[PDB]
C-alpha cells in the first residue's frame, strides 16, 4: 500500500511532483509525469495538496477534478 | 549484428537500468506496465525466480 495522508486517491508523491490522467484503450489511467511521453500527447501537468483532500477546498477532490468523475 | 550490439550496449544497458528504477520506485510501477506489458513481465520474471538463478550461478564460481 503506498501512502496516502488525504485519502483522494491518488498518492503523495504524485501530487508533489506532479502527475496526469491518460487513456490506454478505453481505460482511465492516473500515471505520473513522464516529459518524454506525455508531453507528445498534449496533456497537462498537475500539482496538488498532499494533505487536502480537495486542494482549492470545493466540495470535488482532485481525484473527482482531473479524472471526470464529476458533476457536468 | 554483433557490431552495432558491440558499439551500441550503452544504450542497450541504459534501456535495462531504467526499467530497474520504474519496477522498484514502488508508486510507480503501473506506468511500466499500461506502456509495456512485457517489459513488465520481463522484470516479473526476474523477481519471481529469475534473480536466484543469477546468484546462485555466481558462488558456484567462487570456487
Ligand atoms: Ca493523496
Ligand atoms: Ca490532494
Amino acid at each position: 500500500t503506498v501512502p496516502d495522508r488525504d485519502n483522494d486517491g491518488i498518492p503523495d508523491s504524485l501530487e508533489v511532483e506532479g502527475y496526469t490522467v491518460d487513456v490506454k484503450n478505453k481505460r482511465t489511467f492516473l500515471s505520473p509525469w513522464i516529459s518524454n511521453i506525455h508531453e507528445k500527447k498534449g496533456l497537462t501537468k498537475y500539482k496538488s495538496s498532499p494533505e487536502k483532500w480537495s486542494t482549492a477546498s470545493d466540495p470535488y477532490s482532485d481525484f473527482e477534478k482531473v479524472t471526470g468523475r464529476i458533476d457536468k | 549484428d554483433i557490431n552495432f550490439i558491440k558499439e551500441n550496449l550503452t544504450e542497450f544497458q541504459h534501456a535495462f537500468s531504467l526499467a530497474f528504477s520504474y519496477y522498484f520506485a514502488p508508486d510507480h510501477r503501473t506506468v511500466l506496465e499500461l506502456y509495456a506489458p512485457d517489459m513488465f513481465e520481463y522484470m516479473n520474471k526476474l523477481e519471481k525466480g529469475g534473480f536466484e538463478k543469477i546468484s546462485e550461478s555466481l558462488k558456484k564460481e567462487g570456487v
